[PDB]
């Protein structure tokens, strides 16, 4: 899989934001940090939580 | 009525385009799965029972403490799985 | 790409700059300075005789006869973190249980008065709200409500889950945990 990013969207109505879930969203990246092409308002806690969850999932293998 | 209050508070002339629930998450803690349905709890009138015939500072500290507790629980479950394995 | 009207204020002298932090709206230069000043899903069927059993049991019996009911949701929700959180869930974070449990408690703290009631149950709630208003204390529905209605609560979530504009894998995870609770209550038939 290549995943050649999404090269950003202007500030018009095409740029749509909807933060709903922080654990197991499977948003394939393309996020931004806060204090159609779907992007989520991810934060430090959600990234660190899902990273810890994935590394605790994979350590059986 | 709750629908009357919703109509007289928001639906008349104020914040029609702006979402009131947009800044809801900045003060609510321990509610992440459903937040959109909590806002429109007064827009729908209640009804009787029926059945179909088919059938952020203190919040940061709180979530940090919750994360610490879950880390200790993860260590305990690691001990449990190495014991049962 | 400007927070204010698109064109530092371009086309002006250097003695007009301002870099304060307030709300920012573009609105296409306020609609081009006002036109140049106006030209100048359903739950699976596993052990669901309970819903048809208590559907006819609330017409005249209301499923509870004691006002200080000995059955509470606090203990049966506490057992979730001590029995199956360390057994069935994968190793990692217990967020999918603890966060949902806190959300369920906050939902149950205000779910009364908006559906989820029957006429005699409505009278029951009315009488407990007058009897709890004699000491101007908040009404906590944890100590005075049983765990029987929790199944009907998690059965009446799914058709209002899709009532709002929000994504589908949220519904998938919600029905996943609904399957988890029905698996949990498969054998726990005494509660």
């Amino acid at each position: 899989k290549v995943w050649k990013k999404q090269r950003l969207i202007n500030k018009k109505n095409q740029l749509y934001y909807e933060p709903l879930q922080k654990i197991g969203y499977q948003n394939n990246g393309n996020i931004q940090i806060i204090p159609d092409f779907k992007i989520t308002q991810i934060d430090e806690n959600s990234i660190k939580y899902d990273f810890f969850d994935k590394i605790y999932k994979s350590k059986m293998v | 009525c709750n629908e009357c209050k919703f109509k007289i508070f928001i639906n008349n002339s104020m914040a029609t385009l702006k979402k009131i629930e947009s800044n809801f998450i900045k003060q609510n803690n321990n509610v992440k799965i459903f937040a959109k349905l909590l806002f429109n709890i007064d827009s729908h009138n209640p009804k009787q029972f029926q059945l179909p015939n088919y059938i952020t500072q203190i919040d940061e500290n709180s979530i940090k403490y919750d994360f610490f507790d879950k880390i200790y629980k993860s260590k305990m479950v690691q001990k449990r799985k190495l014991f049962q394995f | 790409l400007a927070f204010h009207g698109p064109l530092h204020y371009q086309g002006w002298k250097s003695s007009w700059d301002e870099w304060v932090g307030y709300d920012r709206i573009r609105a296409y230069n306020e609609e081009n300075i006002a036109m140049k000043k106006r030209l100048a899903l359903q739950i699976p069927i596993k052990l669901k005789s309970v819903l048809v059993d208590d559907w006819e049991y609330v017409t005249k019996d209301k499923k509870i006869c004691r006002l200080p009911a000995d059955v509470t949701v606090e203990m049966v929700l506490n057992k979730y973190e001590h029995e199956v959180s360390q057994e069935l869930e994968s190793p990692g974070s217990q967020s999918q249980l603890s966060e949902y449990c806190a959300g369920l408690k906050l939902y149950f703290d205000k779910c009364l008065g908006n559906m989820l009631l029957y006429r005699l149950e409505r009278l029951q709630y009315d009488e407990l709200l007058k009897k709890s208003s004699k000491d101007q204390k908040p009404l906590v529905p944890i100590r005075i409500y049983g765990a029987i209605h929790l199944l009907r609560l998690i059965s009446v979530l799914p058709e209002l889950i899709s009532s709002t504009t929000m994504d589908l894998q949220s519904c998938q995870l919600l029905i996943k945990q609904t399957e988890d609770f029905l698996v949990w209550l498969l054998m726990h038939v005494d509660e």
